[PDB]
C-alpha cells in the first residue's frame, strides 16, 4: 500500500571529505600496547563519501554508512538483489523499542516508507510476503553522529556501529573513533543493491532532513595500535603515501 | 644413562646432558557455553492431533539445539528405524535444516515408510526417495485415535492414476476414472473416489490399529549450518598442567587467575608471535591465564667413573617444587640454573672444578 506524488523529491549528493573514518575491530582477540598489521576491507583514508540531504545503490563489497542524526528520523534497510517476490531479500527495522530483522522475501512498492500519526500506528512499507525462513529481534541500534558498517561474507551478515556525540556543523569531524562488532547473522543471500527506510510524520509528509554519508570499502592493509586497556587509538593507511 | 649415551664403558669427570623432562597432563577438561534454545521436539511430538497421510504436516527445524538422546533412549516408541546414519553418533554430527514430517497410519502400513518401498502408501500418499536419509520413529496410538463408534477423519488417497515422486504432495480431489467412460465430476459406470477414511476402533486388532508416524530429514545445504547437537561441558580444574578445549580452542598448559580486562566482546588474547596467553570461560566470563607447564633438560655430574661411583643430577631452569627413585635420594638445592640433587651446599670457597652456572660448581670430596 503506497501512493505516487507531485513534490518528487531530489538530493544533493555532494561529495565530502573521508578524512580517517570507518575503523572496526576485525576479530575478537584482545591485544595490549602493540602494532598489528592486518590485510582486511576498509574505508580508504581522505577518499571522497557521497553525502545526501530515496535511490537504490550498488552494495559492491561493503558499505560505510554515517548520518549526523537528530531524534532518529532514519528507520531500516533493505538488502538484496532484485528486491520482488522472486528472490529472497533481507530487511532491517527499529521502530521505538526493538530493531527487528527479517530476512523475509516479501516485494515493496515504489515508496518505502513507515509514515506516523499523531499512540503511532502506520506501516505499508511493503504489502504481500508468501514465503521466508528467518527473524530476529533485539535491542534497538539508536548532535547524534552514529556511523555504521555492513558486510557480508561467506554466508554471514556482519554490522559494526559506533555513535558519537558531534558538535561541528555540517562536516564529518576530524577524530578517530574505532567502530566495536555490534552482531552477526548466519544467512545465505547474494545482495548486490539497497536501499534506505525514512519515516515521515502524516497526518503531511515532512521528509526533507534525509542527510546522510555513504561510502564504499576495498581491500587494503592497514597498521593498528592497541595501547594498555586494548583499545584500538590509532590507525595508518598504507597504500596511501611513500611516507605511509 | 650417561654410559648409553656417551657410548663407552668409562666417563671422565665432567658434566653431561642425558635427555629431557617435561610434566605430563593429567586429565582433559571442555567448556562451552549454557545449553539454551533447544528445538522445539514437544510440539510436535505431543501435538493434540496429528495431520492425516495424503495431506501429511511438514514442519521445519533451524537455529535451534536438537537433542536426540532424549528420543532415541526414550521407550515409549514401537518403532526406530534411522536409517540415514548411526543413531548414537547422531549427537555428534550435524545439518542446516530439518524436515519433521508427521501423520498417523495404519500398523501394517508402518513398514512401506522405507526406501526403495512400494505399496498404496508408499506410492500414493507420501514417497521415500531410494537415496533418502533420515529417520523414522512410530508409536501405537490405540489409545488417542480410535473411538468406540470409529474414527473416519483420517483419509488416504486409494486411487490414483500415476504415482508419487519422492516429498510430492496433493491435495486434487479429481474424481478418479478408471474406464473410458467421461465423468463430469460425478460417479458412474468406472468413476471412484481418490480418498477413503480409516475405521479406526477400540477393538480393532494389533496391525489394523492406529500408529502415529514422525519422518525426520537432513537438509545440509550450503548455507551455514544452524542445527547442532548439544555440547557437554566439564567441570574446569586450576594449577595443574592439563589439555584444555576452550570452545574448540585447544591446547595443554596450566590454568591460574588473571587480572586482565577484556573489552566485553573479546572471547581470547595474545601478545607477540601469536600465541595464546588468556582465555574468557564461557559460562563464567572471568579472565583465566594459560602457562606452559614446566620443561627442560637434564645433567649429570660425576667426577670420573675411575674414581668414585656416585653422581649428582641437575633439572635445568625447573623450580624444586615437582622434581619427580631419584625423587628425594640426597640433600636437595635449589639455584638459578634450576634444581640439583645428590649434592650438598656448602659455605666455603674454591676454584671452578665443574662449571654448574650462575656462579656456582661442584667437586667431589662426596
Ligand atoms: C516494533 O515492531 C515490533 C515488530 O512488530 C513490535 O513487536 C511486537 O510487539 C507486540 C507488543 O509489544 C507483540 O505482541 C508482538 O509479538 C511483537 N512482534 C511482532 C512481530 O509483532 C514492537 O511492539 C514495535 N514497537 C512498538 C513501540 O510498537
Ligand atoms: C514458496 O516456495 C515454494 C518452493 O520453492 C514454491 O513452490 C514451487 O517452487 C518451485 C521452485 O521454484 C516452482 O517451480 C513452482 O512454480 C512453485 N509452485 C508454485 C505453485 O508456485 C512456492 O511457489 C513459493 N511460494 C508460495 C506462496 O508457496
Ligand atoms: C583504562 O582502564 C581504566 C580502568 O577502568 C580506566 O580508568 C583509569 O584507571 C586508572 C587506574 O588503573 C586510574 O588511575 C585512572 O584515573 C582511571 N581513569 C578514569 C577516567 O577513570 C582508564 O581511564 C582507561 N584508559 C587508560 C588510558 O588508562
Ligand atoms: C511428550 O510428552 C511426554 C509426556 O507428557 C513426555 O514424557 C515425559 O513428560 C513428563 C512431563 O509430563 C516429563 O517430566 C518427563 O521427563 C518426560 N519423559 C522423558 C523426557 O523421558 C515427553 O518428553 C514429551 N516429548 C517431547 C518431545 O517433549
Ligand atoms: C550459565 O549458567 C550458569 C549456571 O547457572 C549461570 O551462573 C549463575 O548465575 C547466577 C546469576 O544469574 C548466579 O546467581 C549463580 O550463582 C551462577 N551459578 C554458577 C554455578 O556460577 C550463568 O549466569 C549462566 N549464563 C551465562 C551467560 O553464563
Ligand atoms: C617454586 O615454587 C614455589 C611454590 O609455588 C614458590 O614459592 C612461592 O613464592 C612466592 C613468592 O616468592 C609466594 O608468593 C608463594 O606463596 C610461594 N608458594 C609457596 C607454596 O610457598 C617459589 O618461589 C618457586 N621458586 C622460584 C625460584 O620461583
Ligand atoms: C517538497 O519536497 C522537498 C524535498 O523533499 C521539501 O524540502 C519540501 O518541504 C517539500 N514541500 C512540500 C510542500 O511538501
Ligand atoms: C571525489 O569525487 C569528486 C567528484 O567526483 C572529486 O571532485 C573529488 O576530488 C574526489 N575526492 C578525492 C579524489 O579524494
Ligand atoms: C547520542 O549521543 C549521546 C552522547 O551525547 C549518547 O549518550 C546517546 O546514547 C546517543 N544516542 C544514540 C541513539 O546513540
Ligand atoms: C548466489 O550465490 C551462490 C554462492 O556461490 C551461487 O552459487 C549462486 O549462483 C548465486 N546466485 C545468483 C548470483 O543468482
Ligand atoms: C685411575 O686412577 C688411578 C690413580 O691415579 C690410576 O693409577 C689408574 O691408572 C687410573 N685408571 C684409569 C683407567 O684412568
Ligand atoms: C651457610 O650460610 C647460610 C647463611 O648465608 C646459613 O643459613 C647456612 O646454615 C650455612 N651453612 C650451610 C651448610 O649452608
Amino acid at each position: 500500500q503506497c501512493v505516487n506524488f507531485t513534490n518528487r523529491t531530489q538530493l544533493p549528493s555532494a561529495y565530502t571529505n573521508s578524512f580517517t573514518r570507518g575503523v572496526y575491530y576485525p576479530d575478537k582477540v584482545f591485544r595490549s600496547s602493540v602494532l598489528h598489521s592486518t590485510q582486511d576491507l576498509f574505508l580508504p583514508f581522505f577518499s571522497n563519501v557521497t553525502w545526501f540531504h530515496n535511490p537504490v545503490l550498488p552494495f559492491n563489497d561493503g558499505v560505510y554508512f554515517a548520518s549526523t542524526e537528530k531524534s532518529n528520523i532514519i528507520r531500516g534497510w533493505i538488502f538484496g538483489t532484485t528486491l520482488d517476490s522472486k528472490t529472497q531479500s533481507l530487511l532491517i527495522v527499529n521502530n521505538a523499542t526493538n530493531v527487528v530483522i527479517k530476512v523475509c522475501e516479501f516485494q515493496f512498492c515504489n515508496y518505502p516508507f513507515l509514515g506516523v500519526y499523531y499512540m503511532e500506528s502506520e506501516f505499508r512499507v511493503y504489502s504481500s510476503a508468501n514465503n521466508c525462513t528467518f527473524e530476529y529481534v533485539s535491542q534497538p541500534f539508536l548532535k547524534n553522529l552514529s556511523e555504521f558498517v555492513f558486510k557480508n561474507i561467506d554466508g554471514y551478515f556482519k554490522i559494526y556501529s559506533k555513535h558519537t556525540p558531534i558538535n561541528l556543523v555540517r562536516d564529518l569531524p576530524q577524530g578517530f573513533s574505532a567502530l566495536e562488532p555490534l552482531v552477526d547473522l548466519p544467512i545465505g543471500i547474494n545482495i548486490t543493491r539497497f536501499q534506505t527506510l525514512l519515516a515521515l510524520h502524516r497526518s503531511g509528509w515532512t521528509a526533507g532532513a534525509a542527510a546522510y554519508y555513504v561510502g564504499y570499502l576495498q581491500p587494503r592493509t592497514f597498521l593498528l595500535k592497541y595501547n594498555e586497556n586494548g583499545t584500538i587509538t590509532d590507525a595508518v593507511d598504507c597504500a596511501l603515501d611513500p611516507l605511509s | 644413562e650417561t654410559k648409553c649415551t656417551l657410548k663407552s664403558f668409562t666417563v671422565e669427570k665432567g658434566i653431561y646432558q642425558t635427555s629431557n623432562f617435561r610434566v605430563q597432563p593429567t586429565e582433559s577438561i571442555v567448556r562451552f557455553p549454557n545449553i539454551t534454545n533447544l528445538c522445539p521436539f514437544g510440539e510436535v511430538f505431543n501435538a493434540t492431533r496429528f495431520a492425516s497421510v495424503y495431506a501429511w504436516n511438514r514442519k521445519r527445524i533451524s537455529n535451534c539445539v536438537a537433542d536426540y538422546s532424549v528420543l532415541y533412549n526414550s521407550a515409549s516408541f514401537s518403532t526406530f528405524k534411522c536409517y540415514g546414519v548411526s543413531p548414537t553418533k547422531l549427537n555428534d554430527l550435524c545439518f542446516t535444516n530439518v524436515y519433521a514430517d508427521s501423520f498417523v497410519i495404519r500398523g501394517d502400513e508402518v513398514r512401506q515408510i522405507a526406501p526403495g518401498q512400494t505399496g498404496t502408501i508408499a506410492d500414493y500418499n507420501y514417497k521415500l526417495p531410494d537415496d533418502f536419509t533420515g529417520c523414522v520413529i512410530a508409536w501405537n496410538s490405540n489409545n488417542l485415535d480410535s473411538k468406540v463408534g470409529g474414527n473416519y477423519n483420517y483419509l488416504y488417497r486409494l486411487f490414483r492414476k500415476s504415482n508419487l515422486k519422492p516429498f510430492e504432495r496433493d491435495i486434487s480431489t479429481e474424481i478418479y476414472q478408471a474406464g473410458s467412460t467421461p465423468c463430469n465430476g460425478v460417479k458412474g459406470f468406472n468413476c471412484y473416489f481418490p480418498l477413503q477414511s480409516y475405521g479406526f476402533q477400540p477393538t480393532y486388532g494389533v496391525g489394523y490399529q492406529p500408529y502415529r508416524v514422525v519422518v525426520l530429514s537432513f537438509e545440509l545445504l550450503h548455507a551455514p549450518a544452524t542445527v547442532c547437537g548439544p555440547k557437554k561441558s566439564t567441570n574446569l580444574v586450576k594449577n595443574k598442567c592439563v589439555n584444555f578445549n576452550f570452545n574448540g580452542l585447544t591446547g595443554t598448559g596450566v590454568l591460574t587467575e588473571s587480572n586482565k580486562k577484556f573489552l566485553p566482546f573479546q572471547q581470547f588474547g595474545r601478545d607477540i608471535a601469536d600465541t595464546t596467553d588468556a582465555v574468557r570461560d564461557p559460562q563464567t566470563l572471568e579472565i583465566l591465564d594459560i602457562t606452559p607447564c614446566s620443561f627442560g633438560g637434564v645433567s649429570v655430574i660425576t667426577p670420573g667413573t675411575n674414581t668414585s661411583n656416585q653422581v649428582a643430577v641437575l633439572y635445568q631452569g625447573v623450580n624444586c617444587t615437582e622434581v619427580p627413585v631419584y625423587s628425594t635420594g640426597s640433600n636437595v638445592f635449589q639455584t638459578r640454573a634450576g634444581c640439583l640433587i645428590g649434592a650438598e651446599y656448602v659455605n666455603n670457597s674454591y676454584e671452578c672444578d665443574i662449571p654448574i652456572g650462575a656462579g656456582i660448581c661442584a667437586s667431589y670430596q662426596s
